């Protein structure tokens, strides 16, 4: 309802770069607050595409931003008769891009990886990695705890059970509040999906350069299956973290497999040992019900909700006519320890092919009046199809159906305005919290003030 | 296989020394080379690995280097407890292979020993052998020989030796050696002779006695 | 009292006819002076006038070509085909046309190849299906054209097998055996009437390979849509998009898994290669926009898939309103039933249109169509199938005596080869007046010629 | 804390079998490939294979093809050694060995587990006094000698461990099937002979212990 949609500033990247594609607030140990930003196409230092992550400080004019130094060249380590092979061409560096405390972790989720012995091979596959940095000290770790040694044959004896040479890991990234790191490869296990998780700090102290293939004890991946409805289920696709249990000791995870059970969708929950606790069913085949997942406490009881995103769901029309606009489902958690039921909300696009619910950012408290809000995203809404984002607040019912506010795409076609998103800081520190909105399309992010 | 060359094979150095042990590889194995250390009786312990990154817990004092096919483990300013055996190992290839190991050894004066001839016991003359025992004791460095000599010639056969590591009051070396023969010819003959050779003396150090004579 | 025949000049024989239709003549020289000789016919016997003298001309409408209408080379559609019609001043004739719907209706099929390496064993199946429509469908109607293409995925990791650099050539190199390079769609042949040609390059085919068990078929439908040149719709032409498949398939958004997020812009993007260039770059389809361009481009989908993902295709088509499930197998009875289906849900019209007629003559229609009734003043029946005879009855009206005396016209429907052409003469002279006798003998005062009774 | 906890010592016969074991402890033995290793004094440290628990996939030398069978348990923790056709070159002390980070490193040990290979039956020392011969110095060394004993160990003390100072016990060492040992005493001639001093041998295998005083020699 008071973001200000005159005042904008405008961080902009270089061309072709998808300056926007990914971003989020980022905190110093001093508290000054700052946008890091992910460029999945930046061309490296040899004009061949490797990704790029920039740290952009806060500033109300905006502007170029510094580039957070990362490793791009390739390694290649002979070791126990066996030839490892990093291949960063093309990886992605910064398709998403999570803060925690003085942690920086960008991802390039189609970095390849092979292993040779002798005539044979791994399969150069993308496996991802993540990289990892702390601005402050300098300090660089990485993680990619998909990557193996084990030769394409043995996995053709075993009938492709535990393949991870696809991963893509990083592909979605989160961090809980104790430092786990949760990273989504929806390409896990033969494309089911999967997450990985590890502590931040154990991820630090057990990288070093050059060994490409190390043990971090601490780490905790999902499982494979051989049930069907789970295959090509892309389960890792999107993934959040939040309270869903009543016990606050455990931290509970919200995972979005927008291609379950054949293409019709599913957003599940599981705690921190991958139990599944409960499971949301999409509502329309094709929907890519769980492209987007979002946990939040809209209704201010302090138990968390959750939000799920189908962005390419078909409304019906007069005469059986089928129309594609894109849903949002709303689930308020109830008391004690009974199950998530049916939404409790959907809200539904209204431009054609517009994708409502492509991306849904919590606000926190936009204008204080003790209900969260949340931001929605059409990255190709409003009726000239440059995109529209779409504030929506808080009440003790839920959410409202109409929304409070909306923000149109200053940016030209094609710039997929809204794609992503994030919110619940003060960059300003005004009192009130903030929005930062992304355009790879254009290159840029559109940071929106709060305002009284 | 990869040959893992390692030198030296000992060195006398004191506390407080910066000292370095080589092991060269038969082929190059790009820092794919770890070292090892085992103290007096005790199992083994990882040093550094990868070539240069210290094991968690490994003081700073150990250090590596190295590429190609050769490589060096530094110790600053030894610690006492730094007195030990060391390894490397090499994982570029299946089978992984050793080094031959260096001993750091605790440096001192030369002491020439103290060698003292003891004839059979009474009891193992009754019993029917007959061993003649010889000790070497405190003497410094490690290198000796001992010669067996019955009414002037040379005896080889029937000798065992064994040596105590270095002590760990005066960092001296021991042995023992005993000559058993049979009782039978320990009594056909009468001058018993023990002979150590030690870089202390050009001439050797000679311990005698002469069958029943008191 | 007085008709127009007598009361309007009537100097002659050719003026008498001029005046109206309902006029004659009296020729007969024994007729008295008194009695008036242009007149009508019932006048003029009443007057005791020689019914041999009395020239009274009756419009009449002969068939000059009469060949039958078709059942089953020639193929006739209109009967009569030739008309003669003669008239006299300002008088009209009637005459029939029954016009039939002998032709059979063009339907193009155009034909999805599924050549993965999971259609390996269902090659066969495939191949057959394809031929059995080709020869099936061409004895159902001779106006068939039809074609083919093929797909895999989008050659891109990690769907495509990336190494090592052999399996690039030969995706099947770590099988120990060949198989065709890995693409996105490629259109082989286009919408053509040869039969034996398109069921040799579809025995020809063979598969490739590719990683992951969807597939990128919905690329192909969505450019087999809007590619309009490349396969080769026809305006007028009932189009249908049979689709093959043993597996799921790539939906909107999973094309982030090789880094592909651009949307599809649902153009064509085929051109001279005859591969889908856009294969690398853009998304898969979504639904929406796949219903949008069917139904712009007017184009029945037809999945032709698998038992094993029948159900999956059969939920799909419920969201693609007109799409229809068939069983892909060795046995072709199932799909083939759908096109026949189709084919017996079309219907068509006969909408006469005239050329070349001539200023003066002026056209009535009475439509009798399927329902037997006489529609008048209507030229179109609408609603007919193969066999279907529907009638029409036209009235012809000149405007007076115009001076060129032959002229034609043609009554044709639209979108018919078959017409009618009908001769129109115009009798505006009598009989008597051949029979001159330029000599005036009765007159002698320089009149000149003495034709039915009169001087001048 | 991570640590591998090896099975206790094997007196195994010659042409047997013998398995040893190392069990997990602070982790699961799935987390990282298992390795084997063979300590000998002259020879030194030779690398025998490795199991991936996880899977149970392996590695070995040559030469310790056929001899050596590497397995292990997810369910107990452990991974164990085989040694078929047991031969004397098989007498050694044997390590499981883990990486700590890099997959192909050699960085935790366990304690070692010792194989003696042997024929020999139980069979006690024989334990004799060494007293000099026949001018005295300032100071004056005796002995000790235990011959013919198996298996070792053997624990020798001088006056009941009142005795420690100015010792010298020698590694036992082998000749024909049997281990022998000897310890020396030195002490100032004003101690000895005025003064007891008694040798102390106690071999536990065969249940025995022996006291032997040291007597000057007579005429
Ligand atoms: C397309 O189809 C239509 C429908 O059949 C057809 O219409 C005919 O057109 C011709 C001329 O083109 C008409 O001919 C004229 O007829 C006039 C007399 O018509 C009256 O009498 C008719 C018969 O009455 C009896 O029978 C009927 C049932 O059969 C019954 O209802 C009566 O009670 C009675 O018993 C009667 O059908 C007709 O009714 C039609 O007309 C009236 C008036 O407009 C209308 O209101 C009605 O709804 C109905 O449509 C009417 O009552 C006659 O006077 C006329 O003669 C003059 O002109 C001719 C030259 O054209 C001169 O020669 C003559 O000297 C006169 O000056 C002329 O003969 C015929 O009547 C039509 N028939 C019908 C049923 O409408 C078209 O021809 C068809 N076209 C083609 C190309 O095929
Ligand atoms: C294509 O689309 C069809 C139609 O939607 C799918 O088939 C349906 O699949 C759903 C699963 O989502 C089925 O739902 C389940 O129904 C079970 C019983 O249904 C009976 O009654 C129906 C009447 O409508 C009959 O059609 C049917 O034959 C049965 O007799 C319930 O037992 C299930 O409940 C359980 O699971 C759900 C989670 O889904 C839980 O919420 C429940 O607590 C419980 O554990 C469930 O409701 C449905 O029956 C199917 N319909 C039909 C008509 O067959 C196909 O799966 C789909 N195929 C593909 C390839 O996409
Ligand atoms: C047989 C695997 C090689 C794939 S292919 O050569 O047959 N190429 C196919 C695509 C395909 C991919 C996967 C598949 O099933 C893979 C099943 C593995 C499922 C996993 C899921 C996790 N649990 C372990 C098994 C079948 C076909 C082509 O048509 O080009
Ligand atoms: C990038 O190119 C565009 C046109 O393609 C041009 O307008 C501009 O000069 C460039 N923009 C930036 C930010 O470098
Ligand atoms: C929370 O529970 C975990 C086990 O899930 C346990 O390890 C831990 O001790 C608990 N934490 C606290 C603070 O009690
Ligand atoms: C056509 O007109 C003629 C008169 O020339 C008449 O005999 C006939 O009945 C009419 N037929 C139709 C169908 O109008
Ligand atoms: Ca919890
Ligand atoms: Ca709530
Ligand atoms: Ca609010
Ligand atoms: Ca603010
Ligand atoms: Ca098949
Ligand atoms: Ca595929
Ligand atoms: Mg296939």
């Amino acid at each position: 309802l008071n973001l200000d949609p005159v005042q904008l500033t405008f961080y902009a990247g270089p061309n072709g770069s998808q300056f926007g594609f990914s971003l989020d607030f980022h905190k110093d140990s001093h508290g000054r607050v700052a946008i890091v930003v992910g460029a999945p196409r930046t061309l490296g230092p040899s004009q061949e595409e490797t990704g790029g992550v920039f740290l952009c400080p806060w500033r109300a004019e905006g502007g170029q931003c510094p580039s957070l130094l990362f490793d791009l060249r390739d390694e290649t380590r002979n070791v126990g008769s066996q030839t490892l092979q990093t291949f960063k061409a093309r990886q992605g560096l910064g398709a998403s891009v999570v803060s925690w405390s003085d942690v920086i972790v960008a991802c390039a989720p189609w970095q390849h990886w092979n292993v040779l012995e002798k005539t044979e091979e791994a399969e150069k596959t993308p496996v991802g990695s993540c990289f990892l940095a702390q601005p402050e000290s300098g300090r660089r770790a990485e993680y990619s705890p998909c990557r193996g040694n084990t030769l394409s044959r043995i996995y053709v004896e075993n009938d492709f059970s535990w393949d991870k040479r696809y991963c893509e890991a990083g592909f979605s990234s989160v961090v809980t509040q104790a430092g786990e790191l949760v990273l989504g490869a929806p390409g896990g296990y033969y494309f089911l999906g999967l997450l990985a998780q590890a502590p931040v700090a154990d991820i630090f102290s057990s990288y070093r350069p050059g060994i490409l293939l190390w043990h971090v004890s601490s780490q905790s991946l999902s499982f494979d299956s051989s049930n069907p409805e789970y295959f090509d289920g892309y389960w890792g696709y999107s993934v959040a973290v939040g309270e869903f249990d009543g016990d606050l000791n455990t931290t509970e995870y919200v995972v979005g497999a927008p291609t379950w059970s054949w293409t019709l969708g599913a957003v599940e929950i599981l705690d921190s040992y991958y139990q599944r606790l409960h499971r949301l069913r999409g509502e329309q085949m094709a929907s890519y019900f769980g492209h987007s997942v979002a946990v939040t406490d809209v209704n201010g009881d302090g138990r968390h909700d959750l939000l799920v995103g189908a962005p390419l769901y078909m409304e019906s029309r007069a005469d059986r006519k089928l129309a594609e606009v894109g849903r949002v489902y709303l689930f308020l958690q109830p008391r004690g320890p009974h199950a998530l039921g049916a939404p409790s909300l959907l809200l539904t696009g209204t431009q054609l092919y517009g994708r409502f619910g492509s991306a849904i950012a919590p606000l926190g408290d936009l204008d204080r009046d003790g209900y969260n809000d949340i931001a929605v995203a059409a990255p190709y809404g409003g009726p000239s199809g440059r995109g529209q984002v779409l504030v929506f607040l808080g009440q003790s019912e839920g959410l409202r159906s109409r929304p409070s506010q909306v923000l149109d795409s200053p940016f030209p076609t094609g710039s997929a305005f809204g794609f992503s998103l994030r919110g619940a800081v003060d960059i300003d520190d005004n009192g009130y919290p903030d929005l930062i909105v992304g355009a790879y399309g254009a290159n840029q992010v559109a940071v929106y003030r709060a305002q009284p | 296989d990869i040959l893992m060359t390692q030198s030296p094979s000992s060195m006398s150095v004191s506390l407080g020394d910066t000292v370095s042990i080589t092991c060269h590889a038969s082929q190059g194995i790009s820092s794919n080379i770890g070292w090892l250390q085992q103290k007096p009786g005790k199992s083994f312990m990882g040093l550094i690995y990868y070539g240069t990154n210290l094991v968690d817990g490994v003081p700073s004092r150990f250090s590596g280097s190295g590429s190609g096919a050769d490589y060096s483990l530094t110790i600053s300013s030894l610690d006492s407890e730094d007195f030990a055996d060391y390894y490397c190992v090499q994982y570029a290839q299946l089978p992984y292979t050793f080094g031959g190991g260096t001993k750091l050894e605790i440096k001192r004066a030369d002491a020439a020993p103290t060698v003292s001839i003891f004839p059979p016991s009474s009891e193992q003359l009754t019993s029917g052998g007959a061993s003649v025992v010889c000790f070497l004791n405190n003497f410094y460095p490690k290198d000796i020989n001992v010669k067996w000599k019955i009414d002037g010639s040379e005896r080889q056969n029937g000798v065992l030796n064994s040596w105590t590591d270095q002590d760990s009051k005066d960092s001296t070396y021991s042995m023992s050696s005993t000559l058993t023969l049979t009782k039978d010819e320990y009594e056909r003959h009468n001058s018993y002779t023990c002979e150590a050779t030690h870089k202390t003396s050009t001439s050797p150090i000679v311990k005698s006695f002469n069958r029943n004579e008191c | 009292g007085p008709n127009i025949c007598t009361t309007r000049g009537v100097s002659s024989c050719q003026q008498c006819l001029a005046v109206s239709p309902m006029c004659a003549w009296c020729s007969d020289e024994a007729l008295p002076l008194g009695s008036p000789r242009c007149d009508l016919k019932e006048n003029l016997l009443k007057d005791n006038c020689a019914p041999e003298s009395i020239e009274f001309p009756v419009s009449e409408a002969r068939v000059l070509e009469d060949r039958p209408l078709s059942d089953k080379s020639q193929v006739t559609q209109v009967s009569p085909q030739r008309i003669a019609l003669r008239l006299r001043p300002d008088d009209s004739k009637n005459f029939s046309i029954q016009v039939r719907q002998v032709e059979d209706y063009p339907v193009d099929i155009y034909y999805l190849m599924d050549l993965s390496y999971s259609m390996k064993d269902d090659l066969w199946s495939i191949q057959n299906l394809g031929t059995k429509l080709a020869t099936q469908m061409r004895k159902l109607t001779s106006n068939l054209r039809i074609g083919f293409g093929a797909f895999v995925d989008k050659p891109v990791s990690p769907y495509m097998y990336i190494s090592p650099p052999e399996a690039l050539e030969n995706p099947c190199y770590d099988m120990k055996t060949t198989c065709l390079p890995m693409f996105g769609y490629k259109h082989v042949l286009t919408l053509t009437d040869q039969v034996t040609r398109f069921n040799e390059e579809v025995k020809k085919q063979s598969v490739s390979r590719n990683r992951d068990a969807p597939e990128g078929g919905f690329d192909a439908i969505m450019q087999a849509t809007v590619c309009d040149e490349k396969i080769g719709w026809r305006n007028d032409a009932s189009h249908l998009l049979v689709f093959t498949t043993d597996a799921k398939t790539h939906i909107a958004l999973d094309g982030r898994l090789a880094g592909i997020v651009q949307p599809n812009d649902g153009q064509c993007h085929v051109g001279s290669d005859n591969h889908y260039s856009a294969s690398t770059t853009m998304d898969y389809p979504s639904l929406g926009l796949m219903t949008e361009k069917l139904s712009q481009k007017n184009i029945n989908l037809i999945f032709a898939v698998t038992e094993n993902v029948v159900n999956l295709y059969q939920n799909y088509s419920e969201l693609i309103p007109g799409t229809t499930v068939g069983v892909l197998s060795m046995d072709s009875s199932n799909v083939l039933q759908l096109i026949v289906d189709a084919y017996g849900k079309i219907r068509s019209k006969v909408e006469l249109e005239v050329r070349d007629l001539p200023e003066e003559l002026s056209l009535s229609f009475n439509a009798t169509c399927l329902n037997n009734e006489v529609i008048p003043g209507l030229k179109s029946c609408m609603g007919l199938k193969i066999g279907d005879t529907v009638s029409f009855s036209i009235e012809a009206k000149v405007r007076g005596c115009p001076q060129e005396k032959e002229k034609s016209f043609t009554i044709k429907p639209v979108g018919f080869k078959d017409s009618l052409i009908v001769q129109v003469t115009f009798d505006c002279d009598c009989a008597c007046q051949a029979q001159a006798e330029p000599n005036s003998h009765r007159c002698n005062n320089g009149n000149g010629t003495f034709e039915c009774g009169v001087c001048r | 804390e991570v640590q591998l906890q090896q099975s206790g010592a094997e007196l195994v016969k010659p042409g047997a079998s013998v398995k040893l074991s190392c069990t997990a402890s602070g982790f699961n033995i799935k987390d990282t490939y298992v390795h084997w290793v063979k300590q000998r004094p002259e020879q030194g440290l030779e690398w025998i294979g490795r199991i991936d628990p996880a899977n149970g996939y392996t590695k070995y030398d040559p030469k310790f093809q056929g001899k050596a069978t590497i397995t292990a348990d997810t369910s107990s923790n452990t991974a164990y050694l085989q040694l078929s056709s047991l031969t004397s070159e098989d007498t050694a002390v044997y390590y499981c060995v883990r990486p700590l980070y890099d997959y192909y490193a050699m960085d935790y040990w366990g304690q070692g587990t010792s194989v003696t290979v042997s024929s020999a039956k139980t069979t006690a020392p024989s334990v004799y006094p060494l007293a000099p011969v026949c001018t005295t110095g300032s100071s004056v060394t005796l002995g000790c000698l235990v011959k013919g004993y198996f298996p070792e160990p053997v624990t020798l003390t001088w006056n009941s461990g009142s005795l420690s100072s100015g010792v010298h016990t020698f590694p036992a060492v082998l000749q024909s099937d049997l281990y022998t040992l000897s310890s020396s005493v030195t002490v100032t001639s004003s101690t000895w002979p005025s003064q007891s001093i008694t040798c102390n041998v106690a071999h536990p295998a065969s249940s025995t212990k022996v006291d032997k005083k040291i007597e000057p020699r007579g005429p």
